[PDB]
């Protein structure tokens, strides 16, 4: 019956948690707001995402890109077994995204 | 639903002949389902009951449980835009680049922002192996290596069904067994829904989850790979094996042969 | 002879770019012979070669241990009669009925008495299995069923060669299987020496005598069916397999994939 | 070198005996005057031929079949393999061409 999607994103310390669908309708908030929200981070977690299409995994990307960009490497913590199925699709490598 | 395309005693027919005699077929979504058939049974015909672009004499085509040809002009515009019949004319532009060819449809359609967009194009590139190819033009593309631009297109706007009408005639068993597995591939990992057309037995029921074979107006067999192809019944054995003479027979109807050879 | 037809070292080039560079080909006379290899490589020239159509730049092709290029046009035009291209245009006149077509050439070209050449028409209209079809016309001949009037009528004169430009293509394996079937049997009867250009990797070996694999404007490998399939050469292999990724790469080489991805 | 064709037939009381090549261009002295031939007859010899094409073939049906009509029936003798190769993909029947 109901089918709403949201995004969320909350930085406790070093770490960045998204929570909701990380899909096209919704990720522009985070996109805006990409070089604020992960410059203090160093670790990225989709643990409580649902949902990921193609350019929400973009996203992701460039989000780990802009922490790299820092210094710091960053982990990737949670991810959904089938974002993983989307990133083997891509043939993203380790550079990108972190297994 | 769990049937995005379902059709419901479905009668279709053209001029003085019948193609279709109420036909009732299923394409559950985010699985592959092949249709399979003798040349001019109206393969192509009833993937364009599913488009809309003709209607059927009697019965109902539910697409994600809606009636397509009850559906108005305005609605059926917009339905449509969820599926894709590939392999088509239009295709790729002609005047512009692959990269902008499977980026034009992002560029307008969604408003999502330019350098995701970018990062989007470049990875529907690498999932059809054409990513050194996004400053070729189509005039300097092979021939399959044009139809894996035009499925990456295809998939630009990321569509609920995809229709493939007979997609690997005239190819080699590479630029053939490239396009079985991209197929395959786009369909576990993105979900999209696929019918897939092809008188390429074995390839296509490699990847399918569900086959039809039609004859005589009317559905013959319907079921999964492993049980159509270990189903014991001499017309469903003879078309997917491939047998000369069969209850299709390899002679004509002819009568008496010695009086043929011999008369007056 | 041996070989009916005998190319030694044979190149070819249309305008900026060469198709063939000194091939040499073998096709022994009472055997099949089959030509494989990927779309745009020169298998219908290679054909138009041995016909005499085209010539080549460079080389001799001898059919008969007669050299084609070099013939007179006296003669080519009737050595051609002995060759026959099937499943090209011509093939069946469209104001006669069947058996017409397939007497058409008997009726002229041969001195054979009436009443045995009704016969014959009879017979070669049941090696097809269209004796019963003998009064229909082309304008009611199915798909599969044209074509194997126009092989009829082809091996109505019995030339010495015939050539099948990728025969199986666009067919149900119903029809596919009828056409194997009859090449193969025709072959083994009348010792008609067959050429074969086909996609259809697995049915043209089944009766193939010798088959050939071209890529990069040179012959890869040759041999019988047996040893081919049991060949170990990744790129033999690839192509006899059907693999998506070998030495014919199924990704276009494109450099580095993290700055295609995130540039600036 | 020599490849020369003829065709020739000798009855001996009940049996006629073809020897030589039985194809396309020798075959109309033997169907001029078939009637003449066969109908002393009641077994073809097939012994002596070495080659037989599809018109030779259904000059021999003929043949056959002209001796059936006079109310003998008649035998085929010493055919060679090929032919009966030929006459299977015909699928000529018992009636024209006995085994
Ligand atoms: N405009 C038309 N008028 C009459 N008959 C048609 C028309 N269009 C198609 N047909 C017939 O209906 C059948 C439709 O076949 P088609 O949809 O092309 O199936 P397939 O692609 O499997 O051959 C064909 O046999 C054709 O002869
Ligand atoms: N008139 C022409 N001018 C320039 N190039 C040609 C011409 N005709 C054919 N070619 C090229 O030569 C090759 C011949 O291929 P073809 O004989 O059709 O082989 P196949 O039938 O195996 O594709 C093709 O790649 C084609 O691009
Ligand atoms: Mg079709
Ligand atoms: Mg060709
Ligand atoms: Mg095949």
């Amino acid at each position: 019956y109901f089918q709403s999607e949201s995004l969320s994103w909350m930085q406790t310390g070093d770490t960045l948690a998204l929570s909701g669908e990380l899909d096209q309708d919704v990720l522009l908030p985070l996109w805006e707001m990409r070089e604020e929200a992960v410059k203090g981070i160093t670790c990225i977690d989709l643990s409580r995402v649902s949902r990921v299409d193609t350019g929400g995994l973009a996203l992701l990307l460039h989000l780990i890109d802009l922490a790299k960009k820092q210094g710091n490497n960053v982990t990737l913590q949670g991810v959904n077994d089938k974002v993983y199925t989307l990133a083997k699709l891509y043939n993203l490598p380790a550079d990108v995204l972190p297994r | 639903v769990a049937n995005l395309v379902d059709m419901r005693d479905v009668s279709f027919t053209r001029g003085n002949r019948c193609i279709f005699d109420n036909i009732s077929l299923t394409v559950p979504r985010g699985k592959i389902t092949a249709i399979m058939g003798p040349s001019g049974i109206g393969k192509t015909t009833l993937l364009r009951l599913i488009g809309g672009q003709i209607a059927p004499d009697h019965g109902e085509i539910l697409f994600d449980g809606e009636n397509i040809p009850a559906m108005s002009r305005s609605r059926l515009y917009t339905v449509r835009k969820r599926m894709s019949m590939l392999f088509q004319s239009g295709a790729l532009f002609t005047d512009m680049n692959v990269f902008d060819n499977v980026a034009y449809p992002l560029r307008e359609h969604t408003q999502l922002p330019a350098p995701l967009l970018h990062s989007t194009v470049m990875m529907k590139l690498e999932a059809v192996g054409l990513r050194g190819a996004a400053k070729l033009m189509p005039s300097e593309l092979s021939g399959g290596m044009a139809r894996r631009a035009a499925l990456a297109r295809a998939i630009a706007l990321e569509p609920d069904l995809i229709m493939f009408d007979e997609p690997f005639v005239g190819q080699d068993p590479i630029t053939m067994g490239v396009l079985v597995k991209l197929i395959s591939e786009l369909n576990s990992a993105l979900g999209v829904t696929c019918v897939v057309v092809s008188h390429d037995v074995p390839e296509v029921l490699s990847i399918a989850d569900h086959a039809w074979i039609l004859a005589d107006k009317k559905i013959v067999a319907h079921g999964s790979a492993q049980a159509l192809q270990a189903n014991p019944d001499p017309r469903v054995r003879q078309f997917l094996d491939g047998i000369a003479d069969g209850p299709v027979p390899f002679r004509y109807p002819a009568g008496d042969y010695h009086a043929d050879l011999l008369p007056g």
